[PDB]
């Protein structure tokens, strides 16, 4: 069975709520570990307490530099980068988790979870991973967003990790 | 890693 994780997402240190994901272990194993063990935090470094740093209202909410804050910086489990695993699966619309990269097999750990279907990304991003539960969650993150991206609360993972 | 949002403002 594909694993599940979860994040709770705070506005400016105010719980929002849990959004989960089923990560396509099936589909895209090595990208969704990478995923799996960001959100865990079990090599010592993940998603927790790191912020979303672009959120597009109509587009997608972009998240996942624990290492700079900055938006250019973090890091996969497998070292700086890592190689596009495939592109079995496509962005088919909303709920959709897929990896944010510089170019071919760039990477590391930023992703974003898309709020529309976005299909001219398919190719270019490995898709990996859905929206379970907590779509609405993702629509209240999407009201702190603008034009590109710059947001207007801080928007954390304040926890993250992996249900039964 | 922001080619998906180059993408989206030429778009
Ligand atoms: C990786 C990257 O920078 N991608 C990207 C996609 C599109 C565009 N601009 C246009 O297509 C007009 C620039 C960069």
């Amino acid at each position: 069975v594909n694993p599940t994780v979860f994040f709770d997402i705070a506005v400016d240190g105010e719980p929002l709520g849990r959004v989960s994901f089923e990560l396509f272990a099936d589909k895209v194993p090595k990208t969704a570990e990478n995923f799996r063990a960001l959100s865990t935090g079990e090599k010592g470094f993940g998603y927790k307490g790191s912020c979303f740093h672009r959120i597009i209202p109509g587009f997608m909410c972009q998240g996942g530099d624990f290492t700079r804050h900055n938006g250019t910086g973090g890091k996969s489990i497998y070292g700086e980068k890592f190689e596009d695993e495939n592109f079995i699966l496509k962005h088919t619309g909303p709920g959709i988790l897929s990896m944010a990269n510089a170019g071919p097999n760039t990477n590391g750990s930023q992703f974003f979870i898309c709020t529309a279907k976005t299909e001219w990304l398919d190719g270019k991003h490995v898709v990996f991973g859905k929206v379970k539960e907590g779509m609405n969650i993702v629509e209240a993150m999407e009201r702190f967003g603008s034009r590109n991206g710059k947001t207007s609360k801080k928007i954390t993972i304040a926890d993250c990790g992996q249900l039964e | 890693p922001d080619c998906h949002i180059r993408a989206y403002v030429c778009h």
